[PDB]
């Protein structure tokens, strides 16, 4: 019963054309769920179920929270730019915040911030004070550590973001909690004298799998090329293993697969 | 290297005639500002969505681009993409099966 | 990059007869991760390897499943020991196989 | 619920 | 089992400037293996996997030979350092990983 609640903002000065500069998003056990940027202007559902739990005034308070934030990250983007004497060109800053119920019924909270892809701020595992990456972050931590953020974000990474996270687990149940089994593909093709394997795993829900090529047997190791787990479009995530062998030696490999949707791991062969 | 890490793929194993959904995912790379096209036969391939742009725990960009189409034996399907760390846009072609 | 710590990041050192649980916060967890124990003639030893659905994979000269357990707790993975001993002293080291790549976190001294 | 950030 | 010393058996110490060669025979070799470096503080670096087929992965996922050279000959992987330098000093080691399970040979001390 592992539960996360996750914020990630973006700021940008070169979003590029007809892209918003300031992007925030919000995602529920790794769902996406609710969208905020500077174009629309404001807070809007992303599942149908975030939108079927909530009232008007919850998405009012959002997106006043949202607006809020989208002037307090332009000035925010503009100090730390002087702060590193910049003038211009492509500056980002990222923010990432949130809490996780682990499956031991424990509490984690963490609240992060990047500038130009490197570590800028973060509130500190104790919650007790700021920690400054790079010394142009040392007048914010200042700053920050007069005006009580850190009990301030504590307070809202122990509570807030905690029962919303549980209001959330709630209205999502059947969502989050579904199965969707992969559609399991097993390929080749034969290039300079050897034999490329590949395994393809397709549609697959929940996001955690494991996906090995055996040989006579044997899970390999290293010698297998993995694509990580990557997104679909519908929730759902793919992935997608090869390794090579021999011309012809394509009966010793099987494609296996491990997953929450499977009782038992599934096994496919090259067909020809 | 922060340039774009591609992969292209189709949400269903790939049968001509089938409807299915062409993915292109671009992931690990900085700035965010990013170009990614999904092409059938060098022409855009219509009805394109542009997912959220997120970042990982390392702070590196991603973006999903997916397209609804019918694979077709005797047709190409290509992502284009281009990004600062790039000096060219770079084509990633799709194996159907 | 990784450390492998306490879970208690009170406790120092390790005490005899008592439960030891042994953190790794990997920066790739899609993969599982392998811990592994140096000696003080500086051999090394697997001890289990952890998957990402946490099933654990054991030595086959099977007794460790008795001894240690690989557990996964959001996005951490634990090596706990029921009984610290003797023999359990040593630089334990956290593993993370991701492509053909080996990524060993900052060993956790358990001695004394 | 989204929260807002603090000056810097 | 498996072993990873000098293919000079005479030498006793790495030199400095000039290539250095290791040889790795390991009781499995369908399956390829990985040459780390431990430095002084005991600190592990991965070095190269070396693949049946001889293909190398070099840190940072590159496949070039900057430095270091990984093969596979007979029964036996081979690492040399073509330049062998104050920093690449330290205790070298060859890891199999097979069937999830991870295997060590003896580090080697290769200091000036």
């Amino acid at each position: 019963e592992l539960h996360t609640l996750r914020y990630i903002r973006t700021a940008m000065t070169d979003p590029g054309p007809g892209q918003p500069w300031f992007v925030t998003v919000g995602y529920v056990d790794g769902e996406l769920f609710v969208h905020y940027n500077s174009t629309a202007r404001r807070y809007v559902p992303r599942t149908e179920w975030i939108a079927a739990n909530t009232d008007q005034q919850y998405w009012d308070g959002q997106t006043q929270i949202g607006q809020l934030n989208e002037q307090i990250n332009r000035e925010n983007l503009g100090i730390r730019q002087r702060r590193y004497n910049q003038t211009g060109g492509s500056h980002t800053v990222q923010w990432m915040f949130g809490c996780d119920i682990l499956e031991d019924g424990t509490i984690r909270g963490y609240r992060q911030s990047a500038y130009d892809g490197r570590d800028f701020i973060a509130l500190d595992k104790d919650m007790k004070t700021f920690t400054a990456a790079v010394p142009e972050a040392v007048p914010t931590k200042r700053k920050w550590e007069e005006e009580s953020e850190p009990e301030r974000w504590k307070n809202y990474l122990e509570e807030t973001c905690v029962e919303w996270l549980r209001r959330y687990v709630e209205y999502g149940k059947a969502e989050l909690g579904r199965r969707e089994r992969p559609e399991v593909r097993v390929w080749g093709k034969e290039a300079d004298g050897i034999l490329t394997l590949s395994c393809r795993a397709h549609g697959f829900y929940p996001r955690p799998i494991v996906v090995s090529w055996l040989k006579d047997g044997a899970v390999r190791g290293q010698d297998a090329h993995s694509g990580g787990i990557v997104p679909n479009g519908d929730g759902t995530y793919h992935t997608w293993v090869t390794i090579e062998a021999q011309p012809g030696d394509g009966d010793k490999y099987q494609c296996r697969v491990e997953h929450a949707s499977l009782p038992q791991p599934g096994l496919y062969s090259w067909k020809l | 290297d922060l340039t774009p890490k591609v992969q292209v793929y189709s949400r269903f194993p790939a049968s001509a005639g089938t409807k299915n959904v062409l993915n292109c995912f671009a992931a690990g790379f900085h700035p965010p500002k990013i170009s990614i096209t999904l092409m059938k036969d060098g022409v855009p391939m219509e009805g394109a969505q542009y997912s959220d742009m997120s970042f990982n725990d390392d702070w590196t960009f991603q973006r999903l681009v997916h397209a609804d189409f019918t694979p077709s034996s005797g047709s190409t399907y290509a992502c284009k993409v281009e990004h600062e760390t790039l000096k060219e846009p770079q084509v990633y072609k799709w194996d159907p099966e | 990059t990784m450390e492998a710590r306490f879970l208690n990041r009170n406790m120092k050192h390790p005490q005899e007869g008592q439960p030891l649980e042994l953190e790794c916060m990997p920066f790739n967890i899609d993969n599982g991760v392998s811990w592994i124990r140096q000696d003080k003639d500086g051999k090394l030893h697997f001890i289990v390897y952890i998957s990402p659905l946490s099933r654990t994979a054991f030595p086959r000269n099977e007794r460790t499943s008795s001894q240690f357990e690989g557990s996964k707790q959001g996005s951490s993975f634990r090596l706990v020991v029921k009984n610290f001993r003797a023999q359990d002293q040593g630089t334990y080291f956290c593993i993370a196989n991701i492509n053909q790549m080996l990524y060993f976190s900052s060993g956790q001294p358990a001695f004394f | 619920i989204d929260w807002f950030d603090g000056k810097e």
